[PDB]
């Protein structure tokens, strides 16, 4: 029971909610819901879903900078997930909605390897690390041919609570995509 | 040399207030040398903040370090009868190394209360050896801030005397002090009445206490 | 345990040495820089002196400068600190704590050793004078005064150790001859003088003196 | 980049140097301190998981004391730290070991030796995981032999030194 | 006095002056003018002032890309400050002015934390690194809720002049910021 | 990335390696040279801040000595560079120093043990500083102690090699 | 970042570790082992090219292994590995160093010490270029002669073990 009949196995397991007020953290609650923490009162939901919350196709960015409503912090983490998209060339899919400061983008999924799909939800798997294969089939199984059942992709803010069901919180995911950022994209 | 200037050098509050202790240098220091101690009388001076901000292990969550440049603060959110006693802030580096402050006294803020005095003759088995002593006792007062003087035959005597003060009672929180005044047997005799003349905050007028020789 | 044991106290003529001693318990003595740490009577607190780790560099407040000579020894994983040509002054308690000055870590004092009693003086070796305090005619108070002894301290009871209720036993101040002296006082009703009889039991364990004197109401 | 962040815990302490864990920092679990001995290797190797969550924690510990509380929990901060304080490479090397259906570490759960008497810890290897579930004691057991008997080598060292 | 009984303590203090000709030096003169030196007979001059050198609101980089008159040089340091700087969504106080070659950026700075004032000033601590704590009060005591009582932050082109007042000249600064570039901008 | 810059002075030297600082790299001082036992920590550590500048200063020695003069000095060179001459989390670190009120390295003063005989050096560690103050000597001395002894632990394998 | 793949190629071998090259790895020769001893510096040192190349060839032969090809050659893979498998500022070094006229590494050859009978391996350094002529045996011989003689100092270790 003991190793060399004079040392003994013993474990710990970091507590990272603790990490909250200086980082975000990221932990999944079932197969459909995801989330970000930033702080103790703020978050921000990943949702997969067969069921479209934008219908029109735009995305109004260089108004919703001038109209400077949104938490800084979310759009951190939100330029950086679609930054860290490689091959972003299919900008129909791109939905976006920030009418007074509620941020909400959308990926339209529903589209054979490779499409734009695939880079989004690669990027996917990284933001909400602890936990991720559940919304895919064989997610170890490949990295370039990845694909969901869901057709939709919707970010939306969200305040918190104790969503971490699935997984525990952990910073690991979000800054791993901060080296990935504006690389693999296309001018 | 650096001087290091607490403020308050006397601080009255209750358990559960906001105590905040100040300590300024007459240099700009560097914030991540200054400390704060804490000191009973029966023991060593315990460190409470290092490096002006963080806490030493096994103080309290309710201490706090804060400060920059010449202004340096220790916060205590809520007091405990434990935290009433002498406070040090510290800078290290200048001339002298160990730069160390005047001294923050904590104590427990009761309402006012008057001393109750009493007058003391020297005993005869004390003048057969040839010199008397006076005692004059204040029992029982707040604050510490009391004056006493002496007068011999309505006239006052400086110098000639020494005073004693307790420290703050456990139950009653009160003070209390017993002023001395020493002469020779042989300039005892030579006068009549003497008294010790009380006057404290919590005394509508000067109290005088007296005796008449023999 | 982390601890420093602290020894050397004593009583000397202005004039004479004495040496303080600081052993370490429980950590890597040679790490850590030692400091030494003086508190006069009444008074704030004072640096005495300090010297590095390893002992390379020694430094001396301005007062004590000359005559104390701080060392010590790695290999002991001591602590010392000698006092020659004492004078008047330089009576106090004193300590002996670590610190560790680096780029790593600020500047504290966390580990201290127990205080260390230094008295210097002229004075000799005195037993105390008891002089009862009795009043004259609903409550009165009396008391005793414990005059010239040397040296401190005097510990005072009423009663055999029984009456405690009321009691002030005052800080011992020192006279301009150089001898302690102290009052020790009690509050009693004034239904009970004349009939309770009120004794104070002076003990000053310097020179083992046990003195028990009656106090009655003139 | 490289890794910069030095961590300091040797307030209070028998032998300068060491980290120590709150009980706030690990779940389930009172507080965990571990020598200088050991976490002297987080300095030198660039491959500790471990490691780079006691530079996270030492951050996330001064940050939040020697900074006021910003308005809305800005995040500018730990972006710019990032790569000072953890290897952008350590997690990208478990993220293909996770791709690769090898088993991986997710950062959560750790192992290390603590002698029975003399108390001497080694650094917490991380445990790994792989479709969701931690690899059984069994699994590496070898691994742990090899640290093991590094305990020995470095005891044996002390002596001679 | 000596270390040991055995060493000395000695010390030496570089002459970061000798690396003009391979990278830029930052030094600072006083609290409202600030330097950097690229080469010995061009440098770029940053100054804080409550006084506007540009009135108008515009920015033409393209134009200025164009006719091709400016220093490659000293338009890589002034676009790796405005590329490290985050959370730059006002593109209000983004007034630029290229006559001909002369460079020459305002920042509006007067508009709470978390401000787009944030940022810019954040990046000026980094861009004279040696002795920027003088333009900001208690310039240790934040990081994000950083401010000064300046109102422009005004960056023109200038000739070379011992003007390393304050500090000595240091690539510390300019080194810095070549890791932040492009990172926690928005789209 | 990690940092790659090899430098080389040992021509003309009693032993191979080392490097020596110009009379005109210095402020007020003659030159200095540090021995090839010293250097060598250079090319191991990651984290000393004058290692960083030898390998700057070694770049501009030989970006002027081996590259043709731009037309209006070029910095198209020390950008891509940067990254294999130095450490861009060193930088960012005492950044974090300097904002944290922590004792942090401006990069211009080093200090150095040197024998008063046998003229051996340490390598140079950085001179903290805060508030635009350097620190008294005093404030680190246990810092030059055990650097101190390193030397005399260093000194005893020459011997026992 | 720092680089942190590591390899296993320790089945079927008489120590664990080491790292063998296929003859389809090497062109125009047979198959070549290395030993743990030598390999071991791979995870240490942060300038060896021919360590970049083990641990990008290792990625190769695991990638194709365990991950199902994809359908027209993804880069996408590489591009987020590339950090972790090498070193960025290793090949910018020999940039410098063919852009100063130095002798650089092109990556392609490299060189060793391979012991007449008890067949001790060194770690293969790469084998310098300039202007498109590999450098001579005699352009570097006191370079072998300094890792001929790490050879008998590695080899007194192992029986002063
Ligand atoms: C986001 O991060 C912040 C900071 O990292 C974190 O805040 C901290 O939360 C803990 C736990 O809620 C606080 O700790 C408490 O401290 C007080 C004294 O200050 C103690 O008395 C408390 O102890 C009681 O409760 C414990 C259970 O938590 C019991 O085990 C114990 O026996 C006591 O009964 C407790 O330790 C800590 O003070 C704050 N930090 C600050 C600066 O106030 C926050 O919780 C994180 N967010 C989330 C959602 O977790
Ligand atoms: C690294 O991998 C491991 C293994 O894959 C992973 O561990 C698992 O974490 C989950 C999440 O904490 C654990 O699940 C718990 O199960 C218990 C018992 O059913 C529940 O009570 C827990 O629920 C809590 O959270 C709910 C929602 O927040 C609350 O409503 C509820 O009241 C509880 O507070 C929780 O679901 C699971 O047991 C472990 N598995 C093992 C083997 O330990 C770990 O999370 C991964 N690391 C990271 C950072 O993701
Ligand atoms: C920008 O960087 C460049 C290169 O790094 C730098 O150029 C160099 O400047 C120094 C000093 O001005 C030059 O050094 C001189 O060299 C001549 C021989 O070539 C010597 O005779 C000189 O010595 C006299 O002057 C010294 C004082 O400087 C005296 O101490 C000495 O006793 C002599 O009287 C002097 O050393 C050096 O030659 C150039 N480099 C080249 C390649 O010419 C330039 O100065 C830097 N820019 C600025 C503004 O400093
Ligand atoms: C790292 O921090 C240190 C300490 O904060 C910092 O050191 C200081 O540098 C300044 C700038 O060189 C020094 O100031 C000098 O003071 C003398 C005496 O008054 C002046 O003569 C100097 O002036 C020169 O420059 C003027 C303008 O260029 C010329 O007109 C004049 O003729 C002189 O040539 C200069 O103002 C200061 O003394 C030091 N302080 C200490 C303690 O050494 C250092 O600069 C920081 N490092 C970097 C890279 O910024
Ligand atoms: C690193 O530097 C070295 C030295 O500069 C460099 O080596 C050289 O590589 C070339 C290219 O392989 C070699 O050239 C060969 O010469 C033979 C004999 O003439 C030819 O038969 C070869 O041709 C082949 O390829 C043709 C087109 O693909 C085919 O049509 C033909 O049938 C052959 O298969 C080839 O041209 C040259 O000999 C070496 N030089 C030395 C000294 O080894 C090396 O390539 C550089 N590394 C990299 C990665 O570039
Ligand atoms: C660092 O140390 C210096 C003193 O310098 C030291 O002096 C010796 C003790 C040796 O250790 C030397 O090696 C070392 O250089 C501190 O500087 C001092 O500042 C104080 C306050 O600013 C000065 O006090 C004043 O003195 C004048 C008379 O000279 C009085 O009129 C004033 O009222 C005041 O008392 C002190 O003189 C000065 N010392 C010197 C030598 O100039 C310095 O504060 C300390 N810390 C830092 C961050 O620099
Ligand atoms: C390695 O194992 C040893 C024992 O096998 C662990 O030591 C024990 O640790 C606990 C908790 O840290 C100690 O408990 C504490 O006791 C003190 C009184 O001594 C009490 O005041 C505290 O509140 C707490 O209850 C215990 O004393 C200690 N025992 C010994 C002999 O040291 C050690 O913690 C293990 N190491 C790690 C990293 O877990
Ligand atoms: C460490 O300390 C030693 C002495 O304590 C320093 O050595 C001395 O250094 C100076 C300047 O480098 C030497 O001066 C030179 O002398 C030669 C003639 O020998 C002359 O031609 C030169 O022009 C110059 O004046 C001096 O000789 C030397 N002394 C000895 C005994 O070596 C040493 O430089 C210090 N190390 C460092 C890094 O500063
Ligand atoms: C270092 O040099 C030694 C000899 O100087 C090399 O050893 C020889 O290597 C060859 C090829 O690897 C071995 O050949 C093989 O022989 C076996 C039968 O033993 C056969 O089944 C294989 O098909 C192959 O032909 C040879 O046995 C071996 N000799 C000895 C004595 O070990 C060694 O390879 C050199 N090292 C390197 C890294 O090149
Ligand atoms: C994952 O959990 C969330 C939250 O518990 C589920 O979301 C709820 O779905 C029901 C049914 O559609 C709604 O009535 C609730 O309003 C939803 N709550 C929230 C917070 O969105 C979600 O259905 C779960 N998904 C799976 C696959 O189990
Ligand atoms: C984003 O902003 C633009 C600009 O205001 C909006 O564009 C207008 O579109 C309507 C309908 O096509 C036109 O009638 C207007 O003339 C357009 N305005 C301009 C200035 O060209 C656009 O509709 C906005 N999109 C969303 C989703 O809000
Ligand atoms: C996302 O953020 C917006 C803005 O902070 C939230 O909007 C608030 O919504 C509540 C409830 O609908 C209103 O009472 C507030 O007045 C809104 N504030 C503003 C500024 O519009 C929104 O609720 C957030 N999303 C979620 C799911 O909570
Ligand atoms: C910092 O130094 C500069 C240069 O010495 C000062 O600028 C000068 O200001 C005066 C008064 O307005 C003008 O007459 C000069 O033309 C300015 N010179 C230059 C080169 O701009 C500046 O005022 C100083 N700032 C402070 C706060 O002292
Ligand atoms: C800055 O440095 C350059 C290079 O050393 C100096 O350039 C020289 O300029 C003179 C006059 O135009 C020419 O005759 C020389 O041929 C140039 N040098 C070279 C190497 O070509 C320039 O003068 C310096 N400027 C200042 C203000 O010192
Ligand atoms: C930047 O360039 C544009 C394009 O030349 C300038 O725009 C012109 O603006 C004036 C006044 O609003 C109009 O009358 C012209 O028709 C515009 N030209 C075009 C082609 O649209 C703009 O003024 C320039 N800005 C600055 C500051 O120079
Ligand atoms: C900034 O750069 C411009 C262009 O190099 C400088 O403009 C020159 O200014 C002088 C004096 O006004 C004229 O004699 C030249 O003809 C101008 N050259 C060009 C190409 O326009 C300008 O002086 C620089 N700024 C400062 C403050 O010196
Ligand atoms: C993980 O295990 C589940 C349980 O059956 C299985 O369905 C899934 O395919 C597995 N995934 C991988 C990547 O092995
Ligand atoms: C630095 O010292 C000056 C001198 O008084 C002071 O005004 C300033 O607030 C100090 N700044 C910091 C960050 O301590």
């Amino acid at each position: 029971s003991l190793y060399k009949g004079v040392y003994e196995l013993q474990t710990l397991e970091l507590n990272m909610e603790t990490l909250n007020m200086t980082m975000p953290l990221s932990c999944t609650k079932n197969n459909s819901h995801h989330y970000i923490m930033v702080g103790n009162e703020t978050g921000l939901e990943l949702t997969l879903t067969n069921t479209s919350i934008i219908n029109h196709k735009f995305c109004n960015l260089s108004d919703a900078h001038k109209k400077n409503l949104y938490d800084h912090a979310l759009m951190s983490i939100i330029s950086t997930f679609h930054l860290s998209i490689p091959n972003f060339n299919q900008y129909e899919a791109m939905s976006c909605d920030f009418n007074g400061g509620k941020i909400s983008v959308q990926y339209n999924l529903s589209h054979h390897c490779g499409t734009v799909a695939n880079g989004v939800l690669q990027t996917f798997m990284r933001m909400a690390w602890g936990g991720s294969y559940i919304a895919l089939d064989s997610g170890c199984g490949n990295w370039d041919c990845i694909m969901t059942s869901y057709q939709y992709l919707i970010i939306q803010n969200t305040t918190w609570e104790d969503h971490c069901q699935f997984s525990r919180p952990s910073p690991i995911g979000y800054l791993g995509l901060l080296s990935q950022r504006t690389r693999d994209i296309y001018i | 040399d650096i001087v290091l200037t607490q403020s308050p050098g006397t601080l009255s509050l209750s358990p559960g207030e906001r105590a905040t202790l100040s300590c300024r240098a007459s240099q700009s220091v560097i914030s991540y040398y200054v400390a704060w101690y804490q000191h009973k009388g029966g023991q060593a001076p315990r460190l409470l903040i290092y490096g002006a901000s963080s806490r030493a292990t096994g103080v309290p969550d309710r201490f706090s370090g804060s400060g920059s440049g010449t202004d340096f603060t220790l916060t205590i959110s809520s007091l405990e009868p434990e935290d009433f006693a002498l406070y040090y802030c510290q800078y290290y580096g200048s001339s002298p190394l160990w730069a160390f402050g005047q001294g923050t006294k904590v104590e427990i803020k009761r309402t006012v209360a008057a001393p109750s005095v009493f007058i003391f003759p020297p005993s005869d088995e004390q003048l057969k050896s040839g010199t008397a002593s006076v005692v004059c006792l204040l029992n029982n007062f707040y604050p510490r801030e009391a004056k006493v003087q002496w007068k011999v035959d309505n006239a006052l005597q400086s110098g000639n005397s020494q005073e004693s003060v307790t420290e703050q009672d456990s139950k009653d929180s009160t003070y209390s002090l017993s002023s001395t005044l020493t002469l020779s047997k042989a300039d005892y005799e030579k006068h009549k009445v003497y008294a010790c003349e009380v006057t404290h905050q919590g005394l509508s007028s000067p109290v005088t206490k007296s005796f008449n020789r023999g | 345990e982390v601890q420093l044991v602290q020894s050397g106290g004593g009583l000397v003529r202005p004039g004479g040495s004495l040496r303080l001693s600081c052993a370490a318990a429980g950590f890597t003595f040679k790490s850590y820089s030692m400091n030494w740490v003086r508190q006069a009577p009444g008074r704030g607190l004072e640096w005495v002196s300090s010297i590095t780790s390893g002992g390379s560099k020694t430094y001396y407040a301005d007062v004590v400068k000359g005559r104390f000579t701080v060392s010590r020894d790695n290999a002991k994983q001591s602590l010392y600190l000698q006092m020659n040509s004492l004078r008047a002054e330089d009576t106090a308690i004193y300590f002996c704590a670590r610190s560790l000055h680096s780029t790593s870590q600020p500047s504290y004092m966390d580990v201290w050793g127990r205080k260390i009693t230094v008295i210097v003086s002229s004075a000799s070796t005195k037993g105390p004078s008891v002089f009862p305090l009795a009043p004259s005619s609903g409550t009165a108070a009396l008391g005793c005064l414990v005059k010239d002894y040397f040296p401190e301290p005097v510990t005072v009871s009423w009663n055999s150790g029984a009456l405690t209720s009321g009691v002030h036993t005052f800080p011992a101040v020192l006279q301009s001859s150089g001898l302690y002296s102290l009052s020790s006082v009690v509050t009693v009703p004034s239904s009970s003088l004349g009939t309770q009889t009120y004794i104070c039991n002076v003990n000053h364990k310097p020179s083992n003196t046990k003195v028990d004197k009656r106090v009655e109401p003139k | 980049g490289t890794f910069t962040w030095t961590l300091s815990d040797s307030e209070g302490k028998d032998t300068p140097g060491g980290y120590c864990l709150t009980r706030w920092m690990l779940i389930e679990a009172e507080l965990k301190c571990f020598g200088n001995t050991a976490v002297a290797k987080c300095n030198e190797k660039h491959d500790e998981e471990f490691c780079d969550m006691l530079r996270l924690f030492d951050f996330n510990k001064q940050a939040i004391q020697r900074l006021k509380a910003p308005a809305q929990t800005s995040i500018q901060l730990i972006n710019k730290a990032v790569n000072a304080l953890i290897n952008d490479q350590l997690i990208m090397k478990n993220h293909l070991r996770d791709i690769m259906c090898i088993p991986y570490c997710n950062y959560s759960k750790y192992w290390y030796l603590n002698h029975t008497t003399t108390g001497r810890t080694s650094l917490p290897k991380c445990w790994l995981v792989s479709n969701g579930s931690y690899l059984n004691e069994t699994h590496f057991s070898d691994d742990i032999e090899q640290q093991a008997d590094n305990m020995i080598t470095e005891m044996l060292q002390k002596e001679y030194m």
